[PDB]
C-alpha cells in the first residue's frame, strides 16, 4: 500500500 | 499505536520511519538525534529467532513523515545509511536487554520545520523525569490492534509504572536498561504501542527547559495494549555511555 | 544540538500541542 519513492533513493 | 489519536503536524520532527527497499514496506520506528544520526532498537535490525539480519544496503531512513505509506513530496527526506552499529551486548537470545542500535546516515539531513533532533537525557534530567506516574509520548506508524494501520502518524501518552509492577506483568527477566508504561487495568485510560512502533522515541518535555528528551525506544510487550500488560521500553540514559562512544569513535 | 528538543512548529513559536498539558500536570 505504499506509494513508489523516486527512483534516485533506491538500490 | 493502540487508542491514540492522530499526531499534530510537526509534532514529533525526530520521527524516523525506518523503510525496506524491497520489498517496499515500513520496517520500524526510529529517531533523529543529530544530523547524521538516527537511534533506534537494535531487534529492528537483528533478531535470529525471526531469521532478521538487516544490512545497511537493505533500508532506507525516511524523515519528517505524517503520513504512514504517501511519498510525501517537499517535506519528508530519504537518507541512505552508511553503517549500522548494534550495542555489542544486546541480548537477543533472553530478553532484549540493551535493545539499541545506531544508524550513522550517508550525508547529513537538512532541519525544517518538519524535521528537528530530539534531545537525549542527561543524568538529571533521567533522574527528575523517570518517575512512576510521570507520563511520556510514544509516536508511531504501527498497528492500531494487537490482531488495521493506521493513515498518519500516530500517538498516545502513557505514565511510566512502578517496577515491581512491571516486573510482575511477565515472566520475562526485566532489567536496569528496561522500563515500562502504560495504564493500569483500575485505572480505565488505556492506550500502547505495537508491532511496527518497535525503534520509536518515548519523550518526556522537560519542563526545567522546556525541551522533549528521549527517554525510551519502543522495544517489547506481550500482545498490544492488553489489561494488565505493559509495554517496555530501553532505558536510553543507562545506555547513554555506549551511544557517546559511538559518535565519537565513528562520528 | 544546542537546539534538540525544541520544536519548529510548537516551542519556537510558542504554541502548545494539544496533549502535552497532560505530561505537564503529571510532573507532580
Ligand atoms: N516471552 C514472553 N513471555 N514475553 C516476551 C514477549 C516479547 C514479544 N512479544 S509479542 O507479543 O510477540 C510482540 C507482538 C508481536 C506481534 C504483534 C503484537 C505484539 C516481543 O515484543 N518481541 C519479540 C522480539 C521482538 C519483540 C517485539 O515484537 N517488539 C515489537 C513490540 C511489540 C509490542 C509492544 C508493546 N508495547 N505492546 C512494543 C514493541
Ligand atoms: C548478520 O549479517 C552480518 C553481515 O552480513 C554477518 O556478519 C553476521 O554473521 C550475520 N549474523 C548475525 C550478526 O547474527
Ligand atoms: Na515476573
Ligand atoms: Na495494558
Amino acid at each position: 500500500d505504499f506509494e513508489e519513492i523516486p527512483e534516485e533513493y533506491l538500490q | 499505536i493502540v487508542e491514540g489519536s492522530d499526531a499534530e503536524i510537526g509534532m514529533s520532527p525526530w520521527q524516523v520511519m525506518l523503510f525496506r527497499k524491497s520489498p517496499q514496506e515500513l520496517l520500524c520506528g526510529a529517531s533523529l538525534i543529530s544530523d547524521r544520526w538516527v537511534l533506534t532498537a537494535a531487534h529492528c535490525l537483528l533478531y535470529p529467532p525471526w531469521d532478521k539480519n538487516f544490512t545497511e544496503n537493505d533500508l532506507l531512513v525516511r524523515i519528517g513523515k505524517h503520513s504512514r505509506t504517501r511519498y510525501e513530496r517537499n517535506i519528508e527526506k530519504i537518507s541512505m545509511l552508511e553503517k549500522i552499529y548494534i550495542h555489542p551486548r544486546y541480548n537477543w537470545r533472553e530478553n532484549l536487554d540493551r535493545d539499541i542500535a545506531l544508524m550513522k546516515l550517508k550525508k547529513p539531513v537538512a532541519f525544517s520545520d518538519y524535521i528537528h533532533p530530539v534531545c537525549l537525557p542527561d543524568r538529571e534530567t533521567a533522574a527528575s523525569l523517570l518517575q512512576a506516574g510521570y507520563k511520556g509520548r510514544v509516536t508511531g506508524w504501527g498497528n492500531l490492534k494487537e490482531t488495521g494501520q493506521p493513515s498518519v502518524l500516530q500517538v498516545v501518552n502513557l505514565p511510566i509504572v512502578e517496577r515491581p509492577v512491571c516486573k510482575d506483568s511477565t515472566r520475562i527477566r526485566i532489567t536496569d536498561n528496561m522500563f515500562c508504561a502504560g495504564y493500569k487495568p483500575d485505572e480505565g485510560k488505556r492506550g500502547d504501542a505495537c508491532e511496527g512502533d518497535s525503534g520509536g522515541p518515548f519523550v518526556m518535555k522537560s519542563p526545567f527547559n522546556n525541551r522533549w528528551y528521549q527517554m525510551g525506544i519502543v522495544s517489547w510487550g506481550e500482545g498490544c495494549d492488553r489489561d494488565g500488560k505493559y509495554g517496555f521500553y530501553t532505558h536510553v540514559f543507562r545506555l547513554k555511555k555506549w551511544i557517546q562512544k559511538v559518535i565519537d569513535q565513528f562520528g | 544540538e544546542a537546539d534538540c528538543g525544541l520544536r519548529p512548529l510548537f516551542e519556537k513559536k510558542s504554541l502548545e500541542d494539544k496533549t502535552e498539558r497532560e505530561l505537564l500536570e503529571s510532573y507532580i
